[PDB]
């Protein structure tokens, strides 16, 4: 079981989907004594267990699969901490790259970083859109077989910014002069004017 | 090198044929993603010399057959 | 049939808050975005496997605290096979690859807990001994 | 403990008796146990003290006669060595690491206690011969 004294646990909460709690007395085979951040004991009941929490060394790692307990609140915690306190907008899950839209401009897109990623292997670095673009750009050279980057989300999330920088990366590591970046970016207003809508829940 | 920009899975208070199409497309893409991840895992396991039988494959084809197949 | 001709690479974008505040993160929105992008069911599928993959030397570095100085061999792979086969009795929790240990979800946290518990018991024993030494010396001062 | 033991222990107790009433505080009971060469945990001391509350722990006073059963109850090397070898395998231990763990884990001590006992026992690299320091502090 290993619900021991000073085991941390996650508990479901209406206001923020999960809150951290600490198991204030050992579990033994109905109700748990839980110490909360808000108050030293408020009590939680077990039904016909709370999600256990990862150890502090693991949280904040570059790749959500490095966690030992894989579940909604630990993922949400790792993304929240990495975004809020370290201002890292990029994180890995399995193969996938998760990009948390900061709504703020950042120095991380500079040409020195483009050089820093060029020629690296994928795991050698903290995740960045340039490291996906580089993995594609190397596999295209190593093999005949073509490559795709697939970007998914809501339209507000800023997929166009991801594609913009992935093209800037391709242009710079190719050493190209050509002029594709300007034209592809200048195509966006017509494609958005014809092909783009205001929904009940999102605009554009 | 292709850059594909597409909408995600979609769900609203009131839910209609537009969403049904979007969710069908996202079912197809998630099937492709599961194909790809499973393949690269069988490759990594043979890199590490570990028996393939330990990785279970999760398959959403029973859901796609509910939509696109005949009498769907 | 266009994408199947090709090798995919995937990105997911999530919207952290509905109001475009810089660097603020609404858990209630973000959970929904992560579900909608399939990230959560992806992680649920990954947790069924061996998620956690550790190189023998970094494992040995981390868990020598649990390892008796008798039992570390010159052979890292055999050393770790011994140690881990004692520490986690159900062999089904891990596989010994050529280059990496594979752990099921949860077991690396278990190993970290039992490591921390050993380190705590050792620290308590040492530090209580140092406390009793030091106050024994304060007693010798009071006798003086 | 016999009468001779009780007399030597009582004299020591009175040296720790800072009020003259022949009594110590709960918080001094552990101090007296430690003064006699024992290394009891805070938990063992509180258990033999009867898990006192903060108020009586800081102000209720007990004489030697009440302490004695508690000292008895508390009373009733290779593991210690391995405990020090955790933080090593060249036979050394960083002074910084031992200081941090002793002041932040377990029954945390003050930086001044650790500096006082460690003064002169660590070398220029900031390494402690833990077998020699341990034998020294166990004598």
């Amino acid at each position: 079981e290993l619900y021991t004294k000073y085991a941390r646990v996650w508990i479901p909460d209406p206001e923020e989907v999960w809150k951290s709690a600490e198991l204030l007395k050992d579990y033994k085979p109905k109700v748990l004594q839980l110490r909360l951040e808000e108050g030293k004991d408020l009590e939680y009941c077990l039904d016909p267990l709370p999600p256990l929490r990862n150890p502090d060394i693991l949280v904040g790692e570059n790749d959500l699969t490095a966690l030992s307990y894989l579940h909604e609140p630990a993922v949400l915690h790792n993304l929240k901490v990495r975004f809020i306190d370290s201002k890292l907008i990029y994180t890995y899950c399995g193969i996938v790259l998760v990009a948390i839209n900061p709504y703020e401009q950042l120095p991380i897109y500079g040409e020195d970083i483009i050089n820093a990623y060029s020629g690296q292997n994928m795991g050698d670095m903290d995740p960045h859109i340039f490291a996906v673009a580089e993995e594609a750009y190397k596999q295209m050279a190593r093999d005949e077989r073509n490559q795709s980057i697939i970007v998914s989300g809501e339209s507000g999330a800023g997929k166009t910014v991801s594609a913009k920088y992935a093209m800037r990366y391709f242009a710079t590591v190719s050493g190209s002069a050509a002029n594709v970046e300007e034209k592809v970016l200048a195509s966006n207003p017509i494609m958005e004017s014809i092909g783009n809508a205001k929904t009940t829940r999102n605009d554009n | 090198i292709g850059v594909l920009d597409i909408y995600g899975f979609e769900t609203f208070e009131i839910n209609s044929f537009e969403q049904f199409c979007i969710n069908y497309a996202n079912e197809k893409l998630q099937q492709q993603f599961n194909m790809h991840v499973f393949k690269l895992e069988q490759e990594e396991y043979m890199k590490e010399q570990i028996p393939w039988t330990l990785i279970d494959f999760y398959d959403n084809q029973p859901c796609i057959n509910l939509i696109e197949a005949k009498m769907g | 049939e266009t994408l199947n001709a090709t090798t995919p690479h995937y990105v997911r974008c999530i919207k952290p808050n509905d109001f475009k505040f810089p660097f603020t993160f609404d858990e209630k929105r973000a959970v929904q975005q992560l579900r909608a992008c399939g990230v959560l069911e992806t992680i649920r599928i990954s947790a069924a496997g061996f998620p956690s993959r550790w190189t023998y030397q970094e494992f040995f570095s981390r868990y020598r605290v649990l390892m008796k100085q008798k039992d570390v061999l010159s052979d890292r792979k055999q050393t770790c096979k011994n140690v881990l086969e004692k520490l986690i009795l159900d062999k089904d929790k891990y596989q010994f690859g050529k280059t990496k240990i594979f752990f099921r979800a949860g077991q690396v946290a278990y190993l970290e807990k039992i490591r921390a518990d050993k380190l705590r018991a050792a620290c308590i024993r040492i530090q209580k001994t140092i406390r009793g030494w030091l106050m024994r010396k304060k007693y010798m001062r009071m006798r003086r | 403990f016999n009468k001779d033991q009780l007399e030597e222990f009582k004299e020591a107790f009175e040296l720790f008796d800072r009020v003259g009433d022949g009594k110590i505080l709960y918080s001094q009971c552990g101090d007296v146990m430690r003064a006699l060469g024992q290394n009891p945990t805070n938990a063992e001391v509180l258990k033999v003290l009867g898990n006192p509350k903060s108020d009586e722990l800081k102000s209720r006073r007990v004489d030697f006669e009440t302490f004695l059963p508690m000292l008895q109850a508390v009373a009733k090397y290779e593991d210690y060595l391995e405990g020090f070898r955790v933080f090593d395998g060249n036979g050394k231990v960083m002074g910084a690491e031992l200081r941090h763990v002793l002041t932040t884990l377990g029954e945390k001590m003050t930086e001044e206690e650790v500096e006082t006992v460690l003064a002169g026992h660590e070398d220029s690299n900031g390494c402690i011969n833990y077998e020699a320091f341990l034998k020294h502090i166990l004598s």
